[PDB]
């Protein structure tokens, strides 16, 4: 992995966050381009 | 060793007809300019006419070749402006120098040159540098050369490898760029190859006579499990038996504007479809030299199938037709660029979007020969023999029917015996004689005249001789008469039979 | 009332369904609706959810993940207006796991932008969906990837029960669902829209009306909307979001709003609410109209320093600014009216701080109606003033014989331009001659003919099989550069033949100092089938020599 890019980035995301939902008021040049730790996947994430 | 001049010491060859004139040299006296920009099938003419090439003496340039198998040599006596003896410049298309796993070179003086060649990989130029012995006399665009080509450096390997008479089933190792998305899929390059010496670029003309064929394969379903990663495969179908094709695949990808993405390649490999049976051996052509010997010789099956064992061959005794024993024969009478663009509209789509919406906080068995001899054969009789081909001893092809007839013997029409005559009180001459013991006789001729008048013929068929035990001639007149008797057959006419007289009574 | 539903903002709605909700009573969203990113719904969750108040969408319409969700025709609108696209497009469906038919049978138009609908492995009634009557252009449409696509959707219009048009030759039903039809109005209606019985609407009615031929009983205006009328301008009232026009007292309060508390101090020019005085027009506190100021524009700093223009709602963000401090990259992969666009979008920039760059524009630079100067404050990793690279089919910069342009500072760079010229000519016109090094524009990725002279041939004959061509010679200013010609004929079957072949190459002919003694270059070509007319035409090869060109001429042989 440490891509996890494309149809598996939201995929992944909703496997970390299957109860508390993500944000509203970058996603690929951090965590497709480079490495992308459980960190900022949550940090994403509510 | 045929030693050509070139004229004004530098030849040009810009087409087959120049070409043509070196046809058969072994060491050319001057120096070479090939610029060949187009034509069908430039790969074979060129190594028929330039192949033969052992020693150069000038200098070696390619140049605007947009469209060498014994040179090893080169002085360079006479070096290019610049002192160069190699001068490779404004290469489009070119792949490959040699195939360097077994070609060597070899140079005396001079420099090398390699600009403006977008599709040869750096890694042949140091591979010349190495084989040729410049290495420190250094001239290679870094930039322009290689540049504009699939430079893999990753090797496939294949896992599941199948057999069938006409299948191939192939599965090999999932690989995903850096990033998933980049690959297109997978091509499979596969040809038939008597031996195992094809490169991969022969048979590869710009006109479209592509000696590999393409096979292209989209990606697998890609599992978050590993333990459940598909293998891509792909199977083939309509191959021939026993027959030793070449296969190797390599992968497609998208080209990152930040870091190279090379791609895969797998080496070649090669396999042996299953045999199965073969098929009928042509040309049966059965003769008989003999009354008891008959030759048959075949032609081997065009299809092999596979190593050839033997022959399976039955010869019977075929017998006469039954109507010839009743019949009375006396009686009178571009695309890939739009799809890259493409796809990568569809990436920076998805891309935008993900950025957007997320915000941190009897038999025979003939081995080894194509004919056959057979005996114990009875005098002229037809043969009915056929003829399986068999490559393992089993399994063997249908048969080939062929018929042949045994020669007749000269004397077994013949009459053996006297001719008996009987005279009656009537003028009735009664004549008997003994019935050959070739196939079946048909009739007798009997020929009776009188001491100074005409011969006469008489037909006495099987049903005659038959009934009556002979024959019975009937109204002669008073005299002196001799008789001779022949036997007909189906072969033909026997021997007459020896002269008998017998007398009518006035 | 024309809307008798309230207004709304733009929203947002993830993670539940509690906030949806709030659509019960807004009939027209001033904004964007975005419903993405619903995982743990279920059909059963949208049984009874209905708004049929909604009527137009102003921006757009996103769907992004909403899980359950089968059919739209029981969820929802006449008209998405499309004043700020999202990647040009005005409705964009994205991985929608069990939609399976749009029934959107209440939607009539798009005024701006285009349709995705990508990923939706259950989605039908596609090719019953009449692209032409709603978006005037379709092109840009980009809907694969679907179960329709895979030719395994079983489209069952209703009835011939609904009305059938003709696309890409096939006469073929149009409708939404299994039980509603597309409205297909007579083409005399144009936008405006036919009732039930068909009979054309009022001029300023949008898609659908009630009543036929009144201003107060359509669905949807189409230009702007007043006290339930629809009106083609408003009368003290001020033009507001394209669509509305509110007095002078509701851009007052949304004013006092903002500087009580992103948010435009919003300004009123030419009878229109609008959100920031244009460029050379200053900000009159008293009446908050737009006076003409004395010298220096609207100045648009771009965030970091550096943006990419993308696609179409990145240029937008751009409208009406005049000097750019910061940088352009260009990224555009594709699309119809793009020169069109992004001129209406880019036309009034003048000045850019930093540097211009273009990068895998697939899709001339001509939109940039009034660039000037480039400082080049900021200049590309090698000092780079203005880089171009892999534009595919770039061919023009700019017409020089009108447009002028000046570089403060800093090089050049054009690397793999297949089809562009007019190098030289920028580097005359900038003034940036004799700054560019070695390799910073490549001799031959560049426009791999731009030929400004004309070849004459001198003697022309003719046979069943063979033909003459014979042309007039010629001489570069520096004779060395001339390497040949290059002589084209092909079979021409009629004279619309083009010069985008056989191609043969002829070496120069031997200089002579005699011109009565002048040989010129020719060529005798054979195998020529007779009575048969071919198009002709030589080009002229040299190492700015551009070299010289023929007209195609067209030769017959002998019967």
């Amino acid at each position: 992995n440490q891509h996890l890019c494309g149809s598996h980035l939201v995929e992944a995301l909703y496997l970390v966050c299957g109860e508390r939902g993500f944000f509203y008021t970058g996603i690929v040049e951090q965590c497709c381009t480079s490495i992308c730790s459980l960190y900022q996947l949550e940090n994403y994430c509510n | 060793p045929k030693v050509c001049h070139l004229l004004e010491g530098e030849k040009t060859i810009d087409s087959v007809t120049s070409a043509q004139e070196l046809r058969g040299c072994t060491v050319i006296n001057g120096s070479l300019i090939i610029n060949i920009r187009g034509g069908n099938n430039l790969a074979a003419e060129l190594e028929a006419n330039l192949g033969l090439i052992e020693e150069i003496s000038g200098y070696l340039k390619i140049r605007r070749s947009y469209a060498f198998r014994k040179l090893r040599l080169i002085r360079g006596e006479t070096l290019e402006i610049g002192n160069y003896s190699f001068y490779a410049l404004d290469n489009q298309n070119l792949r490959q120098l040699w195939d360097w796993s077994k070609h060597n070179l070899t140079i005396t003086q001079g420099k090398l040159f390699f600009h403006y060649n977008p599709k040869l990989c750096l890694s042949e130029i140091h591979k010349m540098e190495e084989v040729s012995g410049t290495k420190g006399r250094q001239d290679i665009a870094l930039k322009t050369n290689g540049d504009q080509a699939s430079c893999e450096n990753e090797l496939l390997k294949f896992s599941y490898i199948r057999t069938s008479f006409d299948k191939i089933l192939l599965r090999w190792e999932p690989y995903w760029p850096p990033d998933f998305r980049d690959l297109l899929g997978f091509m499979l390059f596969y040809k038939e190859a008597p031996y195992q010496n094809v490169t991969e670029f022969d048979g590869q003309d710009a006109c479209g006579s592509n000696s590999w064929t393409v096979v292209d394969i989209d990606p697998p379903l890609r599992s978050n499990d590993p333990k459940s990663q598909n293998h891509p495969g792909w199977l083939m179908r309509g191959l021939k038996p026993w027959t030793q094709y070449a296969i190797f695949v390599k992968t497609l990808v998208t080209f990152s504007d930040e870091r190279r993405t090379y791609g895969a390649k797998s080496d070649i490999i090669y396999v042996q479809t299953d045999a199965t049976n073969p098929s009928v051996p042509l040309d049966p052509i059965s003769v008989s030299n003999s009354s008891s010997q008959i030759i048959l010789k075949w032609k081997p099956p065009s299809d092999p199938n596979g190593n050839i064992t033997h022959y399976l061959v039955f010869w019977e005794r075929q017998a006469e037709d039954s109507e010839l024993f009743e019949l009375d024969y006396c009686l009178k009478g571009s695309q890939i660029l739009k799809e890259l663009e493409e796809s990568s509209f569809r990436k920076t789509f998805e891309d935008y979007l993900h950025n957007v919406v997320f915000v941190p906080r009897p038999f025979e068995k003939v081995v080894n020969k194509e004919s056959l001899v057979i005996s114990g054969l009875r005098h002229f009789t037809g043969y009915r023999i056929e003829l399986q081909a068999c490559n393992q001893d089993e399994r063997c092809s249908v048969a080939a029917y062929v018929s042949a007839r045994t020669m007749p013997e000269a004397k077994a029409d013949d009459i053996v015996g006297p001719v008996t005559h009987e005279i009656f009180e009537n003028n009735v001459v009664h004549l008997m004689w003994q019935e050959p013991k070739n196939g079946l006789i048909v009739l007798y001729e009997v020929s009776y005249r009188r001491y100074g008048d005409e011969e006469l013929h008489l037909c006495v068929s099987r049903k005659h001789f038959a009934l009556e035990r002979g024959c019975r001639l009937r109204g002669l007149s008073p005299g002196n008469y001799s008789v001779r008797i022949r036997a007909t057959s189906l072969a033909g006419n026997g021997s007459w039979t020896e002269p008998t007289y017998f007398y009518v009574t006035d």
